[PDB]
């Protein structure tokens, strides 16, 4: 059940750039050596992105709001953070989504939950790495919405060395449907966490008709708990290292290129400069001399 | 002069659709012990069956059969996705407000459809189920609440509504609603205040893999001739060729420039096929004047 | 490069609405029954001539 | 003009029962010729409202 | 004079409705349902074109 974790420190919120991340397929149909426009929420190019540590030992996990949609990536290495809340008040007076990751399968419930004051997880039992403890919820009554996806397994692996991976996701919320895309890639790091530069599209996972009303959201961070942890619930824990991103989606209108193969490689934020207006203008990705 | 086009002809149709077995549970929805209330109106999933119209036509008169987006006889030549059936009991004078776009207290506080919507609307009386000689009071509705819905949205949760200014925090004294109420269901008020069911079929076509579609036979395939094919519904003429292209798992069509379907899944051995006109031409005749000849 | 633009619009103009449904004929004759069909196909015929 | 601001706030009231108007717009929205009954019924017959 | 003349009729041009009920867009989004309103828009847009 629900213990209170002090000993960590406050500071201010950190902010980075956004290199043009957070584009995704807008559709279900195959095209190849074309220029496509189309109109959507994106994440503009170029914007300041809230930056997040878990390494005292801060462990910076808020309520967070989510005004449009929310793209959200995580740089790590040992699968510290597992999952997400969503609500609008998270008292078990309304209902409320849960997306959680066990060492098995993926949970998801839209459930009236009653979220005691920090949700975690614990264990890893040393030489072992076995999760035993679920500490999230006190109560679900009534709800409406249950899936438990196919069965995997997580080798509950840590890890010190350089970071290597990078997981994308998109999340919006429309119309009664929660609509999830997702991508990964493997990085060599080797400098202070910020945020590679590049070019990646995303593609759709899931969607989810659950029809509630969502405002504020939060993470789920399991904790890291054997002997070189000293003290109990409370204290005796361990950091582990690991970074997530938070940025926020805006409707804009976008220039897409796909190559021969079918892929997107290349895009154009049309309210970013005059001369990218010029160039969503002509539907071309060069221009000639002139006026 | 030019005087018309050559144009070769097909030879022969095909069919292919998936191959599923079962039929669809429309016995569960429109034959339910009571229906839920609309304040916690309920939603089913229906995939990966086999649809069918004539059962509905079968059974109990069901009036009030209104559609949107595709007329109601067409329904069994078609192949469908995500499909969804919301059901729900109201009183017979509100079946008006079931519409996209339109206003009153179910409209605002309780169900609202999109303004997009495209599917099926039934609707009709029940009294021998739902009224009891001393009025059915199980079946309630909410009257109060600071906004509207967004389409597709529920509400549960109970709690005083303060009208006026002062909240007073739960002592549900005046000045303060409690925002549900119930419908009485005598058996007796008439034709205007009979309890009705209502039950909203919603789906969208032909842009993805499909799962739920109408009972129709496959014929086998037949490549290098131009005919006449039909995948899953999308009818055309013309000549099919084994493909090159990459699809990734979530496509199934592939498009042009001028937005017209060029390739396609085969959706029994999920191989691409390349589509293209089967012949074109023009002809123009040379002659020396009808004074002089007639070659 | 005239010639050139000036086809290339041309083609380029058949994946518009011009109000009704859809940009395929096809399609608007499945789905719908002919007095209701005959409205869309009327306004796809006045766009493209 | 039919301000009820000092209608839908007071506290006397017993049966406000409104039946195709909600009572939070009485003043968004208008009416014609209006023409209003004041009498007086029994306990007995509150069944008439 | 010739020129004045042509741009003076292209903008006393916007003041008709081409069969629709009415020359304003918003006059015609309200008062009318979204799926009837939507022909009546289109009627305004072909004219101006
Ligand atoms: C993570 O959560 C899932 C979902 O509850 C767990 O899987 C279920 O666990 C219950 C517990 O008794 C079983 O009754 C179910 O049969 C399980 N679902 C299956 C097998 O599909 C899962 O066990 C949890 N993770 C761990 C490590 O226990
Ligand atoms: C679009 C954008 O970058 N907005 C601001 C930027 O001007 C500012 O410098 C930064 C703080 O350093 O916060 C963000
Ligand atoms: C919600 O739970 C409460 C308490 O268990 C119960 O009284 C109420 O009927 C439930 N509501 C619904 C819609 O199930
Ligand atoms: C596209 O696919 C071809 C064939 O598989 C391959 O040779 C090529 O490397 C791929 N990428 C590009 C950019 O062409
Ligand atoms: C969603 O919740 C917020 C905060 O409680 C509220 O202001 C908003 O009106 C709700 N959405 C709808 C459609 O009422």
């Amino acid at each position: 059940q629900c213990v209170n974790l002090t000993t960590r420190t406050q500071l201010p919120p950190a902010y980075t750039n956004s290199f043009t991340r957070g584009v995704y397929y807008p559709d279900k149909v195959f095209r190849s050596s074309v220029l496509h426009s189309t109109q959507d929420l994106f994440l503009p190019f170029f914007s300041n992105v809230t930056w997040f540590h878990v390494i005292t030992k801060r462990f910076d996990n808020p309520v967070l709001p989510f005004n449009d949609g929310v793209y959200f990536a995580s740089i790590e290495k040992s699968n510290i953070i597992r999952g997400w809340i969503f609500g609008t008040t998270l008292d078990s007076k309304t209902q409320s989504l849960l997306i959680v990751n066990n060492a098995t399968n993926v949970v998801i419930k839209v459930c009236e939950f009653q979220f005691c004051n920090d949700p975690f997880l614990d264990h890893k039992n040393n030489k072992s790495w076995m999760e035993s403890e679920f500490r999230v919820y006190s109560s679900a009554n009534n709800c409406t919405f249950e899936y438990v996806s196919q069965p995997f397994l997580m080798d509950l692996e840590g890890k010190q060395g350089n970071f290597k991976n990078l997981r994308e996701f998109v999340f919006k919320n429309i119309d009664g449907y929660f609509k999830i895309y997702s991508k990964h890639t493997p990085i060599i790091v080797r400098e202070p966490e910020d945020l590679p530069q590049g070019f990646s599209a995303l593609e759709p996972l899931v969607d989810l008709p659950i029809g509630i009303n969502i405002t504020r959201f939060q993470t789920l961070l399991a904790l890291h708990r054997s002997y070189l942890t000293p003290g109990d619930s409370s204290s005796g824990w361990t950091a582990g290292a690991a970074a997530y991103y938070v940025g926020y989606l805006q409707p804009r209108t976008f220039l897409l290129k796909y190559n021969e193969n079918g892929t997107i490689t290349d895009a154009v934020d049309c309210a970013l400069d005059p001369l990218s207006e010029t160039k969503c203008t002509l539907k071309s990705f060069t221009v000639e001399k002139g006026i | 002069y030019q005087t018309s086009n050559f144009r070769v002809q097909p030879t022969e149709s095909i069919v292919r659709f998936p191959n599923i077995t079962n039929l669809c549970p429309f016995d569960e929805v429109f034959n339910a012990t009571r229906f839920a209330s609309v304040y916690a109106w309920n939603r089913k999933r229906i995939s990966n069956c086999v649809a069918d119209y004539s059962v509905l036509y079968n059974l109990a008169p069901f009036f009030t059969f209104k559609c949107y987006g595709v007329s109601p006889t067409k329904l069994n030549d078609l192949c469908f996705t995500n499909v969804y059936a919301d059901s729900f009991v109201i009183r017979g004078d509100e079946v008006r407000q079931i519409a996209p776009g339109q206003t009153g207290n179910i409209a605002d506080y309780n169900y609202k459809l999109p303004d997009d919507f495209t599917g099926c609307v039934i609707a009709w009386n029940s009294n021998k189920l739902d009224s009891k000689v001393s009025g059915n009071y199980n079946y309630l509705y909410r009257l109060f609440r600071k906004s509207n819905l967004k389409p597709f949205e529920r509400d549960i949760s109970t709690e005083i509504y303060q009208a006026g200014n002062k909240p007073c925090n739960g002592v549900a004294g005046f000045n303060c609603y409690f925002p549900l109420r119930s419908y009485g269901f005598r058996p007796t008020y008439g034709v205007g205040h009979q309890p009705y069911r209502v039950v909203v079929l919603s789906f969208e076509l032909l842009h993805a893999p499909a799962t739920v579609c109408g009972p129709k036979k496959s014929t086998n395939l037949v490549k290098n001739k131009c005919v006449n094919f039909n995948f899953n519904g999308l009818k055309g003429t013309g000549v099919l060729t084994e493909s090159n292209k990459k699809f990734l798992p979530f496509q199934q069509f592939g498009r042009d420039i001028a937005d017209t379907t060029d390739a396609v899944r085969d959706p029994q051995t999920l191989e691409i096929l390349d589509i293209t006109p089967c012949s074109f031409g023009g002809v123009s005749v040379i002659t020396p004047g009808t004074n002089t000849s007639n070659q | 490069n005239h010639n050139a633009q000036a086809l290339n619009t041309l083609v380029k103009q058949l994946s518009s609405k011009f109000g009704a449904i859809s940009s395929v004929l096809n399609d608007i004759f499945s789905r719908l029954d002919p007095p209701e069909a005959e409205v869309q196909i009327d306004r796809l015929i006045t766009g493209r001539l």
